[PDB]
Order: C-alpha cells, then sequence, then structure tokens
C-alpha cells in the first residue's frame, strides 16, 4: 500500500508549494529594466568600447 | 642537313609539321589550361579537407599545368617551322620548364599509387596516419630534386645558326651520350615498373579477401587498370622511337642524315604525346 | 486502492488550483514593458584571441573569478587552466573517467571540480605546495550520471545527476549533507543563486525547480518546454532565471511571479540550444545552437543582435567573464574562441 | 623576445611544454580500437565477455589493442549519452537464440526474442551511427536444439512453416534479423554462431574490423 | 618538501667545484632553478638561472663563461660546475626554486645553503641606510630605490622583499612589491612607487629583527640594494 504513501507525498508537495504570494509580472519587468539601465556603463560589451584600455587587443 | 651544334648533329625541317602539330598542340594547349585550372581552383578555394593524401595531389595539379602555358610559344615555333625571334632568355626558359614539369608529373603520379598500396594491403600501418605538415616537407624534397636534375638547360646558349633561322630545342638528332636522353627513357621505365606491381596488388588482395562484391571496390578494380593502360598508351610510343633512333646512330654512322628524314618526324609526332596525359589526367584522377 | 484514486483526484485538482494562481498574477508582457526603450546596435563581435590544443569535443568551460583565467573539459580525458590575455596554458589535469559533462572552477581560486557519465564528483586542489594538482575529494553516491556541478563555498558543493537527485555536499566528510528529490527524468543542469541561499536545477521531464541549501526545500517548480531542459542560467539580479530547451526555444522565468517572461524562438532554427549565459548588465543572452553556431539576443525585446560565426561543428559551452570584458566559446571542433 | 619580460619569457616556454605533451598524448588515442557491447538483459553479455555506470575492458589481439564499454547498468534514458560513442568503429549486440519460449519477467506472452529483435532495431537506424557496422552474435545454440524439438517455434512465429529442425530454424531467425537493416549498401552486418566455443569469437571481432579498417582508408583517399 | 644542497668546501684559486642539489618533496620537473651567492663581507646578487626545460640559461656578466648549470630531472637534482675561481669566489650559495605561471610567487622556498671559501647597463638598486635602531611594539620603516621605473608592460614592480635572520637562511616576505608570500605573518607589508620604495612593520617582536633585503627581476642580471640591519 505504499502507493498511497506516494500520493500522500505529492499531495503534501502541492500543499507545501501551495503556500506562496506572487507579484505582478509587470513589476519584475520593471526591475529587470531598473537593473539593465543602472549597470549600463561597466560592462565592455554592450556600449561599444573604446579601443584604448581593453586588454585583448 | 648536317651541322654542328657542338658536335655532329643532323638536323631536318620538314614541311609535314605545319599541317598537322599546331592543331594536335593547340587543342591540348586549350583543354589541358582549363582541366587543370579548374581542379586547381577546387583544391585552393572550395575543398577544405586538407588529408595526406590531398596534398599530393595539388602537387600533380601544379606540375602539368606549368606545362601548359608553355604551349603557345611553341606553336609558333612550329608554325613556322623551326624560326625562335624572342631571344636568348625566353627559349631558355621554354625548355626547362617543359623538360621540368614532365619528369615532375610523374613522380606526383607514383606517389598516388604507393599511398594507395599502403592503404590496401597494409591496413593500420604508420604510414597511413602521416599529418599534413610531413606530407609537404616532403612534396617540397620533390620539387626540389626535379628542379635539381633539370637546371643544366639553363646554363647554355640556347639559339643556333641553322643558316636560315633559328632552332629553339632539346632534342635534336646527334651521335653523343649525355644525360637529357637517359632520365627520358628512366622517367618512363622505373615509374612503370612500381604502377604495376602497385595496381595488381590492390586488386588481388582486395580480391582474395572476397571483399570484391559490392559495386565500389569494382568501380575502383576499373579505374586502377585505367590509370595504368592510360599512363602506357600515352607514354610508351615516344620511347621506341628513340630506342629507334639510337639504333640507326650505333648501326649506321651519322653521314647520310637523310635516313633519320621520316622516323625524327614521327618523333616529333609521338613526343606529341607525352603532354596527352596533362590533358587527361584530371578527367582520371580528380573529377571521376 | 479507493484511498490512491481519492488522493490523485486531490493531487489533481491542486494542480488545477496551482495552475489558476500561476495565471491570475500575470497582467502584460514583459515585451509590452520593455519596448519603450531602443535596441543595441548591431553587436559586431571579432574573434581575439583563439585557444587550441584540444583534440576531441569540447562539453565545459568556466570562467575564472578575477576574469582572466579559465578552464575547459574534453572527451580527450584532459582539463586545461588558460590564460585569456597572453594564450598561454597555466595547468593540464588529466581525468580518470574520459567521458565528462561539466567542470567548475572555485571561486576563491583554489579548486576544480568534475565528472560525468561515472555518478561520481571529483573535487581538485590547484593552489599546493608541491607544485602540481591531486585529487582532493571524490563524491560518491549518486545512480545516474552527473550533469552539473558548481562550488557553494570552499567547502560546500552541489550536483545534479541523471538519476533524479541532486544533491548538496561537504567535501570535508564526504558524505551528503543534503538530496534533493521529485524529479521523473534525468537532471540536466543547475544554476547557483549571487548569494548561495538557493538554486535552480532542470530536468528531462521538461521542468525545472527552485530549491533551498538549507535544509533541503523544494520551493516551487517550473514549466512550460516540451522537450529537455539542457541550460539554465540565473540574471545577475538573481530574480529571474532563463532556460534553454532541446526543442529549438529558449525562455525567461521569474522567481517572484511565476510565469513566462520571454520566448527567443525563431523559425529558422530548428535543432535545439545546448547552452545560454547572460551579460554583466544583464541585456545580453548568448545561446549556444547546434546549426554549428552561437547567437546573441537583446534579452529585453527577443530580437537578435548579432551572431558569433565562427565554428565547424556544435556549440556546447559559453561563458562571459564578471568584468564584462570578454565572452568565451567551445565547440565540438576543439577550439575555443575569446569576442569582445 | 624583446617587448617580453623575464616573468613573461617562462610562461610561454611553459605552455609550450603543455602543447607537446597533449600533442603526444593525443596519437595513443587514434591507434586503439573502440567497440560499444549491448544486449538485452539477460542475452548473454556476460558471457560473451568471458569467452575472451561505465564498465572498461581491454584486451589485445594481434597486436591490435582494443577497448570495450559495457553501459549496461546505465538504467536511464539513451538519447542524453548515445552520442558520446558517435565515433566508434563498431556495435557488438549479444543475443541469446535459446530464449524463444523463455518469456520476460515483465510479461508473460511477451517473449525476449522480440524484445531482443525491437532492441536490434532501435541500435540500427539512429542517425550517430550511419555508418557504424554491427557485429552480431548468436547463443546457447547448445540448448536450443533441444528446445526445439520439444516445442514448435511456431508459438513465436506464427507465419513461418518449417519442419522444426536445427539449422532451417536457425537461418530463418538469422534472416529475421537482417531485414531489420534499413541502409543496406552505408552499413553491414556481420552474424555468426557460437556457445561456448573458445578460438571464433575474437577472431570473428578481428575480421570484421579488419575489413571495416580496409574500406575506411580507401575510402579515404577519394578511389573508393 | 625541501631543497638539500652540498658541493661547498675550501678551494684553490686555479681548479674547478660542483654544486648540487636535490629537491625532496615536489613536482622538480615544473621548477626554474637560480643560484643565489652570499658573500660573507654583506656580500649578495644572482649568479645563474636554468628553466624548466633546459631551454634558456642566464648568466649575470660577471660570472658568464666560467659556470656551467644542469639538471638531472628523472632522479630531481640540480648541479651548478664552476671552472675559474677568483679570490673574490669566496661566499655562501642559496638554491632557490621558482615557477613562472599567470599568478605564480617566485623565489618561495630558498634552499639551506652551502659555504664555499677561496684560498687567498646593469640595474641598480640602493639601500643608503645600514642600520635601524627601534624598541618592539612599536612600526618601523625601511627605504630602497632602483636608477630606473619597474613598471612594466605587464605592470608588475619586480622588487622582492626578504628577510635573513641570524644564523637562519632567507625566506620571502614581499614578492612584486605590493604582494606577502605564504607562511609569514601579516605585520609585513611594503609600498612604493617610481624607482622608490618602502618595506614596513606596524608591531614589533623579537622574531621581526633581521637584515632585510630588496631584488630586481626585470632582466638578468638580478640586482640588489645592500643590507639594513634592525638592532635590539
Ligand atoms: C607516401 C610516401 C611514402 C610516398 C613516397 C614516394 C617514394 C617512395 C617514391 C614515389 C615515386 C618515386 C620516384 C619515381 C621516379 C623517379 C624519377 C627518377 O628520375 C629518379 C627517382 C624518382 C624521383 C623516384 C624516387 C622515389 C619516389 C619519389
Ligand atoms: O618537350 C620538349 O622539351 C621539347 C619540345 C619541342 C622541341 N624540343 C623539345
Amino acid at each position: 500500500t505504499a502507493s498511497i504513501a506516494q500520493a500522500r507525498k505529492l499531495v503534501e508537495q502541492l500543499k507545501m508549494e501551495a503556500n506562496i504570494d506572487r507579484i505582478k509580472v509587470s513589476k519584475a519587468a520593471a526591475d529587470l529594466m531598473a537593473y539593465c539601465e543602472a549597470h549600463a556603463k561597466e560592462d565592455p560589451l554592450l556600449t561599444p568600447v573604446p579601443a584604448s584600455e581593453n586588454p585583448f587587443r | 642537313f648536317l651541322e654542328i651544334d657542338k658536335k655532329n648533329c643532323c638536323v631536318f625541317r620538314d614541311d609535314f609539321i605545319v599541317k598537322v602539330l599546331p592543331p594536335v598542340l593547340g587543342l591540348e594547349f586549350i583543354f589541358g589550361l582549363l582541366g587543370n585550372g579548374l581542379a586547381l581552383w577546387i583544391f585552393c578555394f572550395h575543398l577544405k579537407s586538407w588529408k595526406s593524401s590531398r596534398i599530393f595531389l595539388f602537387n600533380l595539379a601544379v606540375a602539368d599545368f606549368l606545362l601548359i602555358i608553355c604551349l603557345p610559344f611553341l606553336m609558333d615555333n612550329y608554325v613556322r617551322r623551326w624560326d625562335w625571334k624572342f631571344g636568348d632568355i625566353p627559349c631558355r626558359l621554354m625548355l626547362f620548364m617543359l623538360a621540368m614539369n614532365r619528369q615532375g608529373s610523374i613522380i606526383f603520379l607514383t606517389v598516388v599509387a604507393v599511398d594507395r598500396y599502403f592503404r590496401v594491403v597494409h591496413p593500420h600501418h604508420a604510414l597511413n596516419k602521416i599529418s599534413n605538415r610531413t606530407a609537404a616537407i616532403i612534396s617540397c624534397l620533390l620539387w626540389g630534386i626535379t628542379i635539381g636534375l633539370t637546371v643544366h638547360l639553363l646554363k647554355k646558349k640556347m639559339p643556333i645558326q641553322n643558316g636560315g633561322a633559328n632552332l629553339c630545342s632539346s632534342f635534336s638528332i646527334c651521335h653523343t651520350f649525355q644525360w637529357h636522353e637517359a632520365m627520358f627513357l628512366l622517367e618512363f621505365f622505373l615509374p612503370l615498373g612500381i604502377i604495376l606491381f602497385c595496381s595488381a596488388r590492390i586488386i588481388w588482395s582486395l580480391r582474395q579477401r572476397q571483399m570484391d562484391r559490392h559495386a565500389k571496390i569494382k568501380r575502383a578494380i576499373t579505374f586502377i587498370m585505367v590509370v595504368a593502360i592510360v599512363f602506357v598508351i600515352c607514354f610508351l610510343p615516344s620511347v621506341v622511337v628513340r630506342i629507334r633512333i639510337f639504333w640507326l646512330l650505333h648501326t649506321s654512322g651519322t653521314q647520310n642524315c637523310e635516313v633519320y628524314r621520316s622516323v625524327d618526324l614521327a618523333f616529333f609526332i609521338t613526343l606529341s604525346f607525352t603532354y596527352m596525359n596533362s590533358m587527361l589526367d584530371p578527367v582520371v584522377y580528380y573529377f571521376s | 486502492g479507493s484511498e490512491l484514486d481519492q488522493l490523485r483526484q486531490e493531487a489533481e485538482q491542486l494542480k488545477n488550483q496551482i495552475r489558476d494562481a500561476r495565471k491570475a498574477c500575470a497582467d502584460a508582457t514583459l515585451s509590452q514593458i520593455t519596448n519603450n526603450i531602443d535596441p543595441v546596435g548591431r553587436i559586431q563581435m571579432r574573434t581575439r584571441r583563439t585557444l587550441r590544443g584540444h583534440l576531441a569535443k569540447i562539453y565545459a568551460m568556466h570562467w575564472g573569478t578575477d576574469s582572466r583565467l579559465l578552464v575547459s573539459a574534453s572527451q580527450d580525458g584532459k582539463l586545461i587552466i588558460w590564460d585569456s590575455y597572453t594564450t598561454n596554458k597555466v595547468h593540464a589535469i588529466p581525468l580518470r573517467s574520459s567521458w565528462v559533462m561539466t567542470c567548475a572552477y572555485a571561486p576563491s581560486g583554489n579548486y576544480v571540480a568534475c565528472g560525468g557519465l561515472d555518478n561520481i564528483c571529483s573535487i581538485y586542489n590547484l593552489k599546493t605546495r608541491e607544485g602540481n594538482v591531486r585529487v582532493s575529494r571524490e563524491l560518491a553516491g549518486h545512480t545516474g550520471y552527473l550533469s552539473c556541478c558548481r562550488f557553494l563555498d570552499d567547502n560546500q558543493i552541489v550536483t545534479s545527476s541523471g538519476d533524479t537527485t541532486c544533491a548538496l555536499w561537504d567535501i570535508e566528510t564526504g558524505q551528503q549533507t543534503t538530496t534533493f528529490t521529485g524529479h521523473t527524468g534525468d537532471v540536466m543542469s543547475l544554476s547557483l543563486a549571487p548569494d548561495t541561499r538557493l538554486f535552480v536545477s532542470g530536468a528531462c521531464d521538461a521542468s525545472a525547480k527552485l530549491w533551498d541549501v538549507r535544509e533541503g526545500m523544494c520551493r516551487q517548480t517550473f514549466t512550460g518546454h516540451e522537450s529537455d531542459i539542457n541550460a539554465i542560467c540565473f540574471f545577475p539580479n538573481g530574480n529571474a532565471f532563463a532556460t534553454g530547451s532541446d526543442d529549438a526555444t529558449c525562455r525567461l522565468f521569474d522567481l517572484r511571479a511565476d510565469q513566462e517572461l520571454m520566448t527567443y524562438s525563431h523559425d529558422n532554427i530548428i535543432c535545439g540550444i545546448t547552452s545560454v549565459s547572460f551579460s554583466k548588465s544583464g541585456r545580453l543572452l548568448l545561446a549556444g545552437y547546434d546549426d554549428f553556431n552561437c547567437n546573441v539576443w537583446d534579452a529585453l525585446k527577443a530580437d537578435r543582435a548579432g551572431v558569433l560565426a565562427g565554428h565547424d561543428n556544435r556549440v556546447s559551452c559559453l561563458g562571459v567573464t564578471d568584468d564584462g570584458m570578454a565572452v568565451a566559446t567551445g565547440s565540438w571542433d576543439s577550439f575555443l574562441k575569446i569576442w569582445n | 623576445g624583446c617587448t617580453l619580460s623575464a616573468e613573461d619569457k617562462a610562461a610561454v616556454e611553459r605552455s609550450k611544454m603543455i602543447d607537446r605533451n597533449l600533442r603526444e598524448d593525443g596519437e595513443k588515442a587514434a591507434r586503439e580500437v573502440k567497440l560499444l557491447l549491448l544486449g538485452a538483459g539477460e542475452s548473454g553479455k556476460n558471457t560473451i565477455v568471458k569467452q575472451m555506470g561505465i564498465v572498461e575492458t581491454h584486451f589485445t589481439f594481434k597486436d591490435l589493442h582494443f577497448k570495450m564499454f559495457d553501459v549496461g547498468a546505465q538504467r536511464s534514458e539513451r538519447k542524453k549519452w548515445i552520442h558520446c560513442f558517435e565515433g566508434v568503429t563498431a556495435i557488438i549486440f549479444c543475443v541469446a537464440l535459446s530464449d524463444y519460449d523463455l518469456v520476460l519477467a515483465e510479461d508473460e506472452e511477451m517473449n525476449r526474442m522480440h524484445a531482443s529483435m525491437k532492441l536490434f532495431d532501435s541500435i540500427c537506424n539512429n542517425k550517430w551511427f550511419t555508418d557504424t557496422s554491427i557485429i552480431l552474435f548468436l547463443n546457447k545454440k547448445d540448448l536450443f536444439e533441444e528446445k526445439i524439438k520439444k516445442s514448435p517455434l511456431t508459438i513465436c512465429y506464427p507465419e513461418y512453416a518449417g519442419s522444426n529442425t536445427y539449422e532451417e530454424a536457425a537461418a530463418y531467425i538469422q534472416c529475421q534479423f537482417e531485414d531489420l537493416n534499413k541502409r543496406k549498401d552505408t552499413k553491414e552486418i556481420y552474424t555468426h554462431f557460437t556457445c561456448s566455443t573458445d578460438t571464433k569469437n575474437v577472431q570473428f571481432v578481428f575480421d570484421a574490423v579488419t575489413d571495416v579498417i580496409i574500406k575506411n582508408n580507401l575510402k579515404d583517399c577519394g578511389l573508393f | 618538501v625541501q631543497l638539500v644542497e652540498s658541493g661547498g668546501g675550501l678551494v684553490q684559486p686555479g681548479g674547478s667545484r660542483k654544486l648540487s642539489c636535490s629537491a625532496s618533496g615536489f613536482a622538480f620537473s615544473s621548477f626554474g632553478m637560480h643560484w643565489v651567492r652570499q658573500a660573507p663581507e654583506k656580500g649578495l646578487e644572482w649568479v645563474a638561472y636554468i628553466s624548466s626545460g633546459s631551454g634558456t640559461i642566464y648568466y649575470a656578466d660577471t660570472v658568464k663563461g666560467r659556470f656551467t648549470i644542469s639538471r638531472d630531472d628523472p632522479k630531481n637534482t640540480l648541479f651548478l660546475q664552476m671552472t675559474s675561481l677568483r679570490s673574490e669566489d669566496t661566499a655562501m650559495y642559496y638554491c632557490v626554486r621558482s615557477i613562472y605561471y599567470y599568478g605564480s610567487s617566485p623565489f618561495d622556498f630558498w634552499g639551506q645553503g652551502t659555504t664555499l671559501t677561496v684560498s687567498s647597463s646593469d640595474i641598480v638598486m640602493t639601500q643608503a641606510t645600514s642600520s635601524v635602531p627601534v624598541t618592539p611594539g612599536e612600526s618601523v620603516s625601511i627605504s630602497c630605490r632602483s636608477s630606473k621605473s619597474l613598471l612594466h608592460s605587464n605592470g608588475n614592480t619586480y622588487l622582492y622583499w626578504f628577510l635573513q635572520r641570524p644564523g637562519q637562511s632567507p625566506q620571502l616576505l614581499i614578492y612584486r612589491m605590493s604582494n606577502l608570500a605564504s607562511g609569514v605573518p601579516d605585520r609585513f607589508s611594503g609600498s612604493g612607487s617610481g624607482t622608490a620604495f618602502t618595506l614596513t612593520i606596524s608591531r614589533l617582536e623579537a622574531e621581526d629583527v633581521g637584515v632585510y633585503y630588496c631584488m630586481q627581476h626585470l632582466e638578468y642580471p638580478l640586482t640588489f640594494g645592500a643590507g639594513t640591519k634592525l638592532e635590539l
């Protein structure tokens, strides 16, 4: 009768994952945009990097 | 007809070369040119394998091609029946290219027929797994020996007074033993005694293994025989006429040139077989 | 029995409730939010270095902490440490099992981890006093092939295996201190959080899960693909992660709101992804495909912005430095490439 | 040399030594033979192994080193690790033919001959084994000639009509296997009969790999 | 891990000698090896260098032509052979291992030393002072100076501070003027710029007393300053 025990495990997992709170998707998208906009200057790949200070040339 | 270059050398100028030789030689030029040109273009621009068997064919596809560019000037030499008008250097570079490419289109035609033998009778051997940085070295060495056996054709005041005109040539009917005729015979005898052995053992040993039942083995057998017999057809005739020539020289003295009157004509036709391969060399190795 | 069927019905209606909860908390697509900004220009990146010396297919690479070193693994049975600025070779480490699938670099610089298709994870000490690399620990106990590994600390590690199991391990004792279970098929990848408090895994049952290091708490489950999932990465923020599947599709999932954010699909691509990675500002997503070349996606508009067409075979592995300097790429032709 | 410093001219030399070692060691892996062993459960895989995650096996026949990979204990998906064996010389496939009425422990109705036939079919058309030859071993022929006389093989072969003797039944089963191939020009299946013989197995493998090597060499230089 | 060298003794002016060392405890085949002579009369300087692979061999102009250096790599041994010994060839010899890859710390383990007594351009580094009296518990500073800049193409200032306690062999303290070797307490430090640098010590203990030295490595020959003794 271990099958009902496995079903108990699965339904307990569902109880266990059904106890969380969510946010709006637009807020997450805005946070992603903000983090991208803040760090726009420190990444040598997005903004065309001047060929003056990179060490691979 | 007897003159003296440095020795008692007969020379002829017969009014039959003009009718037949220029067309033969022009066709062999105009088709051999493209036939080797696109092969070399493929080897350099549209092929990305570069294995130690495709860099032995590349050298054989530059050797014969060089002989082509040298052809129209020889056609101009024959159209006016032995009258050279380009001076010393163009003649003396027209008879070293022809004599060095031909020996180098036979040395890179034997290596293929040894490649194949070591790939059939002796599989999983060491020489099957040499890199294409230890095969370009041997290609350079082969070019080196080719050039080193043909340099004596730049160190001579080539154009010669026949009275009427100037003859630009290396093949003249004399009575002195030297190195050029021996090279002419020996650049045919040895490669034959290698190609026949290799091309027979490949077929036999691919046949005592009961392996000749797929189609492609049969197709390979046919093309191997094609190679051998095409070599013999396009080279042998010139090597019996020169033996007849040596026979006439040793038997009858060089006092009545008229004896050679006909046979030498035949020679300067059978030698047009030696360029023949450079036309139909790719149609056997690189295309089909 | 009847209890089995009633529990199954209850589980099904919990699944329906969770699906409804996920659906009801979405308002607008991430593209609508991210459409106001302007797209980056045509990203033109050229091969600056070319690392060569591998003699077989390359399966993994990992960027060092100081952004100047990296390590790579191949089926030749070798692990190699590079110097990206000079193109020198710092270390060559022979392996025991030639069948590898991943490698990892310690965040301090003392250790590298390896293992695959053998169910054992080996740890190697670089900064010994004998001058050579040695084997530190052999974490054994899995029953399927190992598909990923990532150092959590100098003494804690996490691995995922093909036997539908993840595990959190101590290198000192050598015994599993936590086991994560709940997948049906083989697990293909895991990625660690920026602050090493959570980590996500993705498996061959077209599903991914968010775990919890401290106790073993399975916190959330994400789905959406209809084939295998063999690449995941966190966003540098730590509030998102992106997946790369075998049905020629990549996806973006959010941690706080658990839905789909971005689909990166193109009709002219009919073959599946092998690797994904991000950029220092989280603006470029690099995806390694098996149509022989990589792709660069503007991670806010889903449109392409560049191609790293330089390889003869399928792309396996891919990475970006911590300072944002370069990007490294490996493939099945056994050549690594650094692009700037 | 001139632009470098005294402590960047030993890093280069060290890297060159690394490169030399890598190149010299990658030449002992392109001269060994790789063979992948497969079978259908208790199909005698152990039997042929004794006749001579991953289980490596080493043997040498006529100055030629083989590496046999036994992957029977993976019990996981095959499509997630099979391509790691793409560049292998050949696939050995072992199956016992005295086991047509003996059914699997899974299903009473389904027997193990049909399951092993499906296995052989599935390994013979994967995209990673387009030009990869398969060496077939038929096992336990001793028990089979006793078993076949007691009960007809019509039970496993409803569409078959034969006098229920050794040779015709064995040949019919062999044809039923070799008809599963779907390529028939690039690929060739080599088949053999052995129960407990001490000479024919390894020699059979050696012949089957020499033929493949000869074909490989001849098609490498264009001639084939 | 140890370097045990022998070969010393007293020699005639006209005559050869050999100095061997056995390197037991590590991977000797991955280590370039130096000899650094130490004259009893406060003499210090580099002698010779042989790399991992017997490719390069370097000498200091005062020694080139009379010394030969070699390895026995299967047996993990290093050799020096000396042919012409002038009256000023009386000193002590320290065999130093060093490995050069990115991030390495050369001149790490310094052998023990072998004494040799004889029968009776180059960059310049300067340590003007010779003695600094001081009491424990308080900070001290020592200065060294060169004749030209050391910020090379790779940005690394090849200055090595290292210590010799009375009766002991030396040990690395500060490699590349900003990095502290391993096994030494974090009390030592060092900073400078251009051609001038200072070793600094914050807390003073009874072991910290000793004679300090500065090394340049930009190009062979390797040249020093002088010694600056600290006294109790
Ligand atoms: C695959 C590797 C081993 C091929 C090696 C080729 C060697 C064995 C053979 C191939 C063809 C041979 C050549 C055939 C004919 C000639 C022309 C003759 O006037 C001098 C010898 C010379 C030049 C031979 C030298 C040896 C040779 C170059
Ligand atoms: O082949 C030659 O070298 C040649 C051709 C024409 C005339 N004499 C020699």
